């Protein structure tokens, strides 16, 4: 509810359209198993579509840490500061697609 | 005293006297004359079957496996099946070995 | 608070046992030992119980008919009780009838 | 707060790549470097590499 | 001289043999010695991994017999008359203390006596099962049939090296048939081995075929399998159990 939460105003980050626009991500932190059935949407993902993913917007610099985990996760961060950490836990190809251009 | 004769790697490439060498071991094993088509006759005899397949793996490394043993019906599909060529670098290797942007880096913590 | 604080010791699990590596081993006798035994006969268990399913009475039943002259007191009066309750439920109260 | 520099996820030639590409800009790399120090960083890296004595 | 092996049960007339390499264990890097073919109805069938989820699933769970038990409300001890009588205080009505509401009752619900699990598939679907666990083993490269399990040394070490440079895999279940004839090398060998174990070809089954990466069977053991597993097609009805005479059937 609206009373339980915090609230901000409508905002720009550093008034981005009138100039130029920049790209406002900067990180993509990928966290996948090399054996692990959990892991396996993100396993296809590095397979074929992060490296059209870094060609397409190269403002982002994408890691892929290939660590032994029971829950893979995609670290995305912004130019002013915020980290958001989201995990990609028994997800499509297409799920993930999905999520990392909506971040 | 028969210890550890060292791996081999699975990769392959196939050379490009493939014919002359296929047709030159079909004649040594065969015994048998060219006269049309060399490369459709059969191979229900098992053991003519097996002296061309052991000779072949004998020379050039890689063997046929079981289900593609199954297969090969002509001296056609063994011909086929040399100019698969397969590969054994690991994927991480194979991933690095890509046209691989400026903007992604990779680590392996295996 | 329910919860516990510290995280259990690791329990670490040999898959490679003895009796886990030979599971199922014997099992299949039957079909290409030209049946001379069944593989109901390598089943060790109680002595009413190898090689039958059962439901609850019937399995109270069975033990009190094939083990019943050998029990112990206390326990024979309780599978007595137990067989006269569970005839009292399975054959009077329930839905479905 | 420590900084980026020293958190797991960092390399420093794909950020300065890409602080050249996300400002829609050509800068040649070797002037950005040059341009990302500071004198008081040369001045404690050598008082660093002293009070250590390497060369 | 190469060893051949011709299928000597009938074949259907069409579905030709399928083939497999003869391997053996004296040399370190003894493949190929040999060429045998196969039964095709019993090492090319349909993949169905629904009959192996049947037959696992039966064969892991018909053994079973789990020995929990709880006591019900009549058989916890004490609990005989009427604690604190029906109209008189202001506590809630109880009949007997031990009732499953009260700390210390019997369990209303838990489970009851040493129960058993025991349930038989119909013998053609276990045959099938079996034959289809073989197909799947051939069809993925992982079986190897020998003309026979001998080692030169009988030592460990010897063998797990060369299950390594022929690139079976880290688990192996090696067959032998009729458990006699098995030769002191290869047992005194796989006797200390934690993942390779040997069996009589009486004991072959599909739970020790999946939990095995490869199998490794040996020529009459792969005749033996085809006679056997062959037998359920073109069979009668049972008539009595086959343990009794039956003219044809030993
Ligand atoms: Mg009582
Ligand atoms: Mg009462
Ligand atoms: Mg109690
Ligand atoms: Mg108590």
């Amino acid at each position: 509810t609206a009373r339980g939460t915090p609230s901000r105003f409508l905002a720009s980050v550093l008034h981005n359209g009138l100039g130029r626009y920049v790209q406002q991500l900067q990180r993509l932190s990928f966290s996948v198993s090399r054996d692990g059935a959990s892991s396996r949407g993100a396993r296809e993902f590095v397979e074929r579509e992060v490296i059209d993913f870094a060609r397409r917007n190269p403002g982002v610099v994408i890691y892929v840490n290939s660590r032994p985990c029971c829950v893979p996760r995609v670290v995305a961060e912004y130019l002013n500061g915020a980290v958001r950490e989201e995990s990609i836990h028994c997800k499509s190809v297409e799920e993930i697609s999905t999520l990392v251009q909506k971040l | 005293i028969l210890v550890c004769p060292p791996l081999r790697s699975r990769a392959y490439t196939p050379p490009e006297d493939l014919q002359s060498r296929l047709e030159s071991y079909v004649k040594e094993v065969f015994g048998s004359s060219l006269p049309s088509n060399w490369q459709d006759i059969s191979l229900e005899d098992s053991r003519l079957k097996f002296n061309l397949l052991a000779h072949l793996a004998d020379d050039l490394g890689h063997v046929v496996p079981n289900s593609r043993l199954h297969q090969m019906c002509r001296v056609r599909d063994v011909l086929d099946f040399y100019n698969v060529p397969i590969q054994d670098r690991s994927k991480f290797d194979e991933l690095s070995a890509s046209n691989l942007p400026p903007n992604l880096k990779i680590t392996w913590s295996y | 608070i329910g919860i516990r604080l510290t995280l259990p010791p690791p329990k670490v699990v040999d898959r490679w046992n003895e009796k886990r590596a030979m599971f199922g081993v014997y099992d299949n006798i039957g079909i290409l030992g030209n049946f001379e035994k069944h593989p109901k006969e390598l089943i060790r268990g109680p002595i009413w119980l190898r090689g039958w399913k059962g439901n609850e009475l019937q399995r109270c039943i069975r033990k009190r008919k094939m083990v019943g002259s050998r029990m112990f007191a206390d326990d024979l009066h309780n599978l007595n009780k137990r067989i006269r309750y569970l005839y009292k439920h399975f054959n009077r109260h329930g839905k479905f009838r | 707060p420590v900084r980026r520099s020293e958190k797991p996820n960092w390399d420093y030639h794909a950020e300065i790549q890409a602080f050249g590409h996300r400002l829609q800009e050509n800068f040649s790399l070797d002037l950005l470097k040059t341009a990302f120090v500071n004198s008081c960083y040369i001045k404690s890296e050598e008082a660093k590499r002293q009070q250590l004595g390497i060369e | 001289e190469p060893v051949l092996r011709k299928v000597e049960l009938p074949v259907p007339t069409h579905r030709r043999p399928v083939q497999a390499w003869v391997e053996s264990l004296r040399g370190f890097e003894q493949e190929r010695v040999g060429l045998a073919d196969l039964h095709p109805d019993v090492f090319a069938t349909a993949p169905r991994l629904d009959i192996l989820h049947q037959v696992a699933m039966w064969q892991k769970n018909f053994k079973r017999i789990s020995y929990a038990k709880t006591k019900t409300r009549a058989e916890v001890r004490g609990g005989g008359r009427k604690p604190w009588p029906q109209k008189g205080t202001g506590r809630a009505r109880h009949g007997s203390i031990r009732s499953p509401l009260w700390r210390g009752g019997g369990v209303a619900h838990g489970p009851r006596g040493p129960t058993s699990y025991y349930y038989m598939l119909p013998m053609k679907v276990r045959a099938l099962g079996l034959k289809v666990a073989l197909t799947v083993k051939l069809a993925q490269d992982d079986l190897h049939i020998m003309d026979s399990l001998e080692l030169p040394t009988g030592d460990p070490q010897y063998l797990t090296e060369l299950a390594h440079y022929r690139r079976w895999g880290d688990s192996v279940l090696l067959v032998d048939l009729t458990h006699e004839e098995m030769p002191q090398s290869i047992v005194e060998a796989t006797s200390r081995l934690k993942t390779f174990n040997l069996i009589p070809a009486v004991g072959l089954n599909v739970h020790s075929m999946l939990k095995h990466q490869t199998l490794v069977l040996t020529l009459p053991t792969v005749a033996f399998l085809e006679d056997k597993l062959l037998w359920q097609d073109s069979r009668y009805r049972p008539l009595y159990p086959f343990s009794l005479p039956y003219s044809d059937f030993p």
